[PDB]
RNA sequence: CAUCGGUUCUGGCGGGGGGAUAAAGGCCCAGGGAAUGUGGCUCCUCCGGGAGUGUUAUAGCCCUGGGUGUAAUACCCUCGC
RNA sequence: AACGCGACGAUACUACCCGCACGUUGUAGACGUAUAAGAAUAGGCUCCGGCCUCGUAUCCUAGCAGGCGAUUCCUCCGCCGGCCUCGAAGUGGCCGUCGGUAAUUCGCGUAUUGCAAUUUAGACACGCGCGGGAUCAAAUCCUUUGCAGACGACUUAGAUGUG
């Protein structure tokens, strides 16, 4: 009996699933109300990732691969925080490819005009030498 | 029916002012006539309406009847 | 009576076309084509082998 | 109400191989292979166990949940078709004019064609073409019997229905004129 | 909100009314709009409902003379989209005509729009608007049943265009790969101060 | 040589006048500025000068190009559409015409 | 019907030489504000004890906040509403963290499913289910089940309405 | 369908050259003169390019054929030219067949055969301006009808307040293009046969 | 353009008062309780995980009272820049 | 479609084509007016390592509206010629020549438009000019015809001939 099934695998909301909100804050599920509202708590010490405990809608939230294992259902702020610095959610969130992309976005939006001109000129250095490399690979084959 | 390949004449939903005014006049006459028949109505009506009661699926209904009996006994003792 | 657009009459005509008049028309066709063929037989840029360009618009004029 | 989760199970035999990609179910067995596209129903296919297909639906309605049973039965019918096959046997009876039935296999299509003649003395020849993969044979153990076999239950039963429906008595009393071809027995090849 | 010289929209997977409203607003605002592949356009609801609508539209004609003044029934998918667009535009005004002359609609993707970038409109996409389980129909299929003769010609032209686009796809994949090893090989010869400053700024 | 542009203004499209469903007041015009989508984004451009540039037939004082000038007065609605007041009301033929919103007077 | 705050409204009849200390009456009102709270309290006083606003007065109005707004709770609601047939009972169950949110959701769903407005709905009891065994409706029984974890199929991505044109086809998988 | 190219022969007659002119007696007869030089320059590279183009891009091939009008007793000297489709075979076969048929007379007996049932395309005899009675077969009004009896009494008695397109009116009758079908050929007689 | 005056649109900031001197909640102290049974123990298996026991253990949760606390914050009112 | 389209032949001139020389020439409206897979959305992409809310991206973008001269680099762009190629309303790929070119650094000029006044700058079509290259044509009125016809219109014939 050989079975080859190629299908989809959604990230699944569960107690301990970590959500990213639109403001950059991070939270974790502590209790499931319904399929459109959840109870989430962000105990992170970093203020940018902090989220006050309360109800958030799933439409107002995203899905991250971080899940806190063995997190009790309905755990309060102290227990969720003990699990949070037990698991190191902040470090894994920084290692995820999303937080790099938003951090790169503030590194774009915080630029001065002098910073933009420096970006232009350093990019021109990199593109000149990349065009030289491009000539070497194109000449080889 | 052959409605898909050969449709018939459409039914217009665009109301006319004459029809709207006539319908409004008949409607107001109907409320006035129902008021007159309610005033002249000889059908018997109860002084106290039929109470619907308490739903059976209510989980604390037995507790509510406990408080009902307790309050009735307390009122009887007070009176 | 059945119409000219009747499905049964159309199927009868299709069977007639495939089974009866078909070989007759094919034999006449091949003999006429034989007579007509009998009468008929009785660089890339510089040579024209390569199809080059000859010697209202769909796009917005910009 | 909207159902949070609903699941169904499909057992698979050891000789049957199942491939599911973009809801295109391929079921391969000893007798051949069958293909069926099921992209019109929102269903999650999974491997919950060795030899068990899991059908799942999330946040669906009652009709969407009830479609899973139809999906299960079609998949099980494909499995039964590639494993044991499907066989419909029909009988044809006549009162006075013997029905002359002839079965041939067209080379350029690969499909079977059945010609029926002398149906209540009619001079027309009724030609019915089977679906591909359906084999028609004259039974030799019994009298006036056609046997249709294949891997697709829908195709075999539809060909049997077409053979039954091509011989319809017209403008006569059906209590008196009993002529026709009728599907008698349904089962598996093995 | 971005001003372009001309915006090319693939008609595949779009909804007729919503796409028509959006492009009509763009045309009346002053944006030049070209819509290609109107045969793959979608209308919600079951297909027999659209058949009812088009046959009811076929019923209308001027009684005393059908050659003038009557509703002229254009059977093409692009012309049906043009009628839907025109119904949302004051076409009997000079401004309306000057907006309608900024629109072009086609079946398939005729050249040189085959070598131009095509936009999609999220507010009119079926996968972003319709609920699952709801039926949908094809404007091309409706046109083919009501008398549009050029379904198969557009089909084979789209087949050959897709073959040529596939050829351009392996060329583009080859260029993407050799650019990737070009950047990787050049990365060794990048000045480290340039690397650190560019990484700090965000590239 | 330089391959750069020289644009020091921001583009816009002139939609219509201040109007109801029937009555239209050409004393105030409606503009989309390029890249603005919100009232907060449009709040930057309040008080900025705005110029509409057109061409004529005759040659007066060394130019065949005429400019009508104005300023951005207040936001309109929620989609960043702005209201503009000019020294002369805009032509009605300019519905869909491009307009130049200046960066001055600046408060930066 | 709005941002409902919940009020304890206590009133009484005006003092008289015959009755120097009249009996006090307290009700729990779900109202948009204090004016509607007093108005509905007087309306129910006419309906029950026949005490008028001219002959009575309001002694106390207090805002009752939830003890635990951060705790997910199940609410059972016993209600009477008026339709063209007459008066009807319903028992319904909801899942919210506060009585005010439970009552607002009850209003919204009651209007959506049976076309009842505020003046045609009478709230009799709103009780917090102390145990999960008391839950009766299957759509709340499925939410209070063991280890409930579900996916989110076909989520339309968030695209700004002012972003009219997109350069790629969006995905609906997250 | 859209015509991509046409390929012309090197030598063409004066009777088919007359088809391109209205005042041929005053004309210098310069038609096709520079085109005949394209059969000479570059060994026909241009005409070979059109032949390769027509072999590659097109799917329907039609020869151009003109009738020899000088063999008829008609006073006309300008010939009749049409497009005749080549059916059967591939596009390359059609192009090679047409190129072989250039500057060549094809008789009637190799296109059509005795016992063949064909279609006839022609123009109806003209009658000029004709009234409704002969134009539509309408019933004549009784004798001494006021304002005429070879007419239609009611062109309209009902709404619309217009004359409908289906009401019989007087006008041109005849000189219509007509395509009649199912015409049997009884004989294809030969001109050189003195007993045809 | 700057400084003004009248009318008006918009944005931000610093304080005060009230409610259950908000209600929460965080950290401690003292009690009481249960399973959508944690750890542990027993029994089955596809060895993946299931069934039984119960009061915190190798997770925690609910109720009451007290301290921090005249805490902060939401909401309403209110003084100005 | 008499305000839809294609192919072909002959095209006298002030007609046609090429070069530059500019428009008190006109344009529902240039200012980087840059960017080609197809397909699915209860699934996709790949360099086969992995990746996917996100175009918030990529390319290009510095110099008298962008000069002159070096240092330095072999990068980018454009015009031509050749070979291919592109028919859905036809255009791109490679090679060769030529010309320009801050990727690095430096030197001389910028003023005076006087504290803002469009930054007159692009494309298409049109016209007047020269200096050249190529070509010497048709239609209508008139006479005639009757396969046509109220008149127009239509079928014909009128240049040396089977008139």
């Amino acid at each position: 009996a050989e079975i080859n099934v190629e299908a989809t695998s959604w990230r699944r909301v569960e107690v301990g699933r970590v959500l990213k909100l639109e403001n950059g804050s991070l939270a974790a599920i502590v209790e499931i109300i319904d399929h459109k509202r959840v109870l989430a708590d962000g105990p992170s010490s970093d203020p940018k990732l902090a989220t006050p405990r309360g109800i958030v809608p799933l439409s107002r939230a995203l899905l991250t691969p971080i899940v806190i294992p063995k997190l009790p259902r309905g755990a309060r702020t102290g227990a969720v925080k003990k699990a949070w610095e037990a698991y190191g959610v902040d470090a894994k969130w920084k290692e995820t490819n999303w937080a790099k992309k938003q951090l790169q976005q503030e590194r774009r939006q915080s630029l001065t005009d002098f910073d933009r001109f420096k970006v232009m000129r350093l990019k021109k250095q990199r593109r000149f030498e990349e065009r030289k490399a491009l000539a070497k690979i194109k000449a080889a084959a | 029916a052959g409605t898909i390949n050969k449709p018939k004449k459409p039914t217009s939903k665009r109301k006319t002012t004459r029809l709207r005014a006539k319908i409004s006049k008949r409607a107001a006459e109907k409320k006035r006539k129902e008021r007159k028949l309610a005033r002249k109505n000889p059908e018997w009506r109860s002084k106290l309406k039929k109470d619907p009661g308490i739903p059976n699926l209510f989980p604390y209904k037995e507790r509510l009847l406990q408080q009902i009996e307790e309050e009735r006994i307390r009122r009887k003792e007070e009176l | 009576a059945k119409s000219a657009r009747a499905s049964r009459i159309k199927e009868n005509h299709q069977r007639f076309k495939k089974n009866i008049a078909g070989p007759v028309e094919a034999a006449r066709l091949e003999r006429l084509s034989a007579k007509l063929m009998a009468i008929a037989q009785a660089s890339g840029v510089k040579s024209g082998k390569s199809i080059g360009r000859k010697d209202s618009s769909i796009v917005f004029p910009m | 109400m909207r159902y949070i989760h609903s699941e169904e199970t499909i057992p698979v035999p050891e000789n049957v191989k199942v491939s599911i990609k973009s809801r295109l179910v391929t079921v391969e067995g000893p007798r051949g292979k069958l293909q069926k596209d099921l992209s019109h129903i929102a269903v999650n296919f999974s491997v919950v166990k060795k030899g068990v297909i899991g059908l799942e639906i999330h946040h669906g309605s009652r009709k969407d949940v009830a479609a899973l049973r139809t999906v299960r039965t079609i998949i099980n019918n494909m499995i039964i078709g590639v494993t044991k096959g499907f066989k419909y046997k029909m009988r044809y009876v006549y009162a006075h004019f013997p029905i002359n039935v002839n079965v041939e296999k067209n080379a350029e299509t690969g499909c079977y064609e059945v010609e029926i003649r002398n149906f209540i003395g009619e001079k027309i020849v009724r030609k019915v073409v089977m679906a591909p993969g359906v084999e028609v044979e004259i039974s030799k153990a019994q009298k006036d019997e056609l046997i249709l076999s294949g891997n697709s239950l829908e195709a075999v039963s539809q060909s049997a229905a077409d053979i039954q429906q091509i011989c319809k008595v017209r403008n006569k009393d059906i209590r008196k004129f009993l002529d026709g071809i009728y599907v008698s027995e349904k089962g598996n090849i093995v | 909100s971005s001003f372009e010289s001309v915006v090319v929209i693939d008609g595949k997977g779009h909804l007729l009314g919503r796409l028509a409203s959006i492009v009509a607003k763009q045309l009346l605002s002053g944006q030049k709009i070209v819509v290609v592949r109107c045969e793959a356009l979608n209308i919600s609801g079951e297909f027999f409902r659209a058949k009812l609508k088009y046959h009811a539209y076929l019923r209308k004609m001027t009684r005393y003379n059908p050659t003038r003044g009557g509703p002229f029934h254009f059977r093409a998918p692009s012309r049906i989209f043009y009628k839907a667009v025109r119904g949302m535009i004051p076409h009997k005004t000079a401004r309306g005509a000057a907006a309608l002359e900024r629109l072009k609609v086609f079946e398939g993707v005729p050249p040189p729009y085959d070598k131009k970038k095509k936009m999609v409109v999220p507010q009119a996409l079926r996968v972003l608007r319709l609920q699952p389980g709801r039926k949908y129909c094809t404007v091309g299929r409706l046109s083919h049943e009501v008398g549009w003769k050029y379904q198969d010609v557009v089909a084979r032209l789209e087949e050959r265009r897709k073959a040529k686009g596939a050829a351009y796809y392996e060329r583009k994949k080859l260029a993407a790969r050799q650019l990737s090893e070009a950047k990787k090989a050049a990365a060794a010869k990048v000045d480290p101060k340039v690397s650190e400053a560019l990484a700090a700024y965000g590239y | 040589p330089s391959e750069a542009g020289h644009r020091l203004y921001v583009k816009g499209r002139h939609l219509s006048y201040q109007r109801g469903r029937r009555n239209t007041h050409p004393k105030t015009s409606l503009i989309k500025i390029e890249g603005v989508d919100d009232t907060a984004a449009a709040n930057f451009y309040l008080g900025k000068r705005v110029a509409y540039v057109y061409r004529a037939q005759k040659e007066v004082r060394g130019t065949k190009i005429r400019v009508i000038w104005g300023k951005i007065t207040r936001p309109h609605g929620n989609s960043g559409v702005v209201r503009a007041k000019f020294t002369h009301p805009l032509p009605a033929r300019s519905f869909g015409a491009s307009v130049r919103i200046m960066l001055y007077p600046s408060s930066i | 019907m709005g941002r409902l705050q919940e009020y304890q409204v206590i009133g009484r009849h005006l003092p008289t030489e015959a009755n120097p200390n009249p009996a006090l009456y307290r009700m729990r009102i779900f109202a948009p504000n204090e004016v509607v709270a007093k108005s509905r309290f007087w309306y129910f006083l006419r309906g029950l004890k026949k005490v008028k606003k001219a002959t009575g007065e309001i002694v106390s109005v207090n805002v009752i906040s939830e003890k635990h707004p951060l705790k997910v709770k199940n609410f059972g609601i016993w209600l009477r509403y008026d339709s063209r047939s007459g008066t009807h009972n319903m028992y319904k169950e909801y899942r919210e963290t506060s009585r005010v949110a439970a009552v607002e959701a009850m209003y919204a769903d009651m209007a959506a499913r049976h076309r009842a407005r505020f003046r045609s709905i009478h709230i009799l009891k709103v009780v917090e289910l102390e145990k999960t065994e008391d839950v009766k409706r299957p759509y709340i029984k499925q939410l209070v089940a063991k280890n409930l974890s579900f996916p989110l199929p076909h989520r339309v991505p968030k695209i700004s309405t002012k972003k009219i044109f997109s350069a790629k086809r969006p995905s609906t998988f997250s | 369908l859209r015509s991509l190219t046409t390929v012309w022969a090197e030598h063409l007659s004066d009777e088919v050259k007359r088809r391109f002119y209205k005042n041929w007696y005053k004309s210098k007869k310069k038609a096709f003169t520079k085109y005949a030089k394209k059969y000479a320059e570059n060994n026909g590279a241009s005409i070979t390019r059109e032949l390769e183009r027509i072999k590659k891009y097109c799917t329907v091939v039609r020869v151009l054929a003109h009738t020899q009008i000088r063999k008829t007793p008609l006073k006309q000297k300008k010939a009749h030219l049409m497009e005749i489709q080549i059916n059967g075979g591939s596009v390359a076969d059609k192009v090679e067949f047409g190129r072989s048929l250039f500057e060549k007379p094809v008789t009637i007996d190799t296109i059509f055969e005795k016992d063949e049932m064909i279609d006839v395309i022609a123009v109806t005899k003209g009658h000029g301006f004709v009234g409704v009675t002969a134009r539509w077969g309408t019933k004549k009004l009784p004798r001494k009808t006021h304002k005429g009896l070879r007419k239609v009494a009611c062109i309209g008695a009902w709404h619309p307040s217009h004359v409908q397109w289906t009401v019989a009116r007087a006008g041109q009758m005849g000189y219509h293009h007509r395509t009649s079908v199912n015409h049997k050929i009884y004989r294809i007689g030969k001109g050189d046969d003195e007993a045809n």
